[PDB]
C-alpha cells in the first residue's frame, strides 16, 4: 500500500 | 476600483504553456495531478531524493499532496532550472508564491 509523509519524496 | 494594486508578477507563468503540456500528459484530474506522476518527472530529471523533497517543499506551499497546474508549473520550473545548471536557495520569495496561496505582512 502506497503511503507518504510530507510528499511522495520525503517518505521514510 | 484599485489602480495601485501591488500584485507581483509570478515568474512561473512565463513558461507555463510548456509545463501545461507536461501536466496534461500526466493525466490531470480536475486541475491536479498525482504525486506519483510528478515523482516520475522528478526522477527522470535525475535529481537526488534530497533535492526531490526540496522541490516539493517549495512547489507545494499548502502541501495538499496533489499538484495543481500552477504548482506543477512551479515544480517543473525548478526542476529544469536545476538542469540548466542553476541551484535553488530552498526558500520561497513572494514572487514565487502562487497568487492564490500568498500573503504579505
Ligand atoms: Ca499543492
Amino acid at each position: 500500500f502506497n503511503y507518504e509523509s510530507t510528499g511522495p519524496f520525503t517518505a521514510k | 476600483g484599485p489602480l495601485g494594486s501591488d500584485d507581483v508578477e509570478w515568474v512561473v507563468g512565463k513558461d507555463k504553456p510548456t509545463y501545461d503540456e507536461i501536466f496534461y500528459t500526466l493525466s490531470p484530474v480536475n486541475g491536479k495531478i498525482t504525486g506519483a506522476n510528478a515523482k516520475k518527472e522528478m526522477v527522470k530529471s535525475k535529481l537526488p531524493n534530497t533535492v526531490l523533497g526540496k522541490i516539493w517543499k517549495l512547489a507545494d506551499v499548502d502541501k495538499d499532496g496533489l499538484l495543481d497546474d500552477e504548482e506543477f508549473a512551479l515544480a517543473n520550473h525548478l526542476i529544469k532550472v536545476k538542469l540548466e545548471g542553476h541551484e535553488l536557495p530552498a526558500d520561497l520569495p513572494p514572487h514565487l508564491v502562487p497568487p492564490s496561496k500568498r500573503r504579505h505582512e
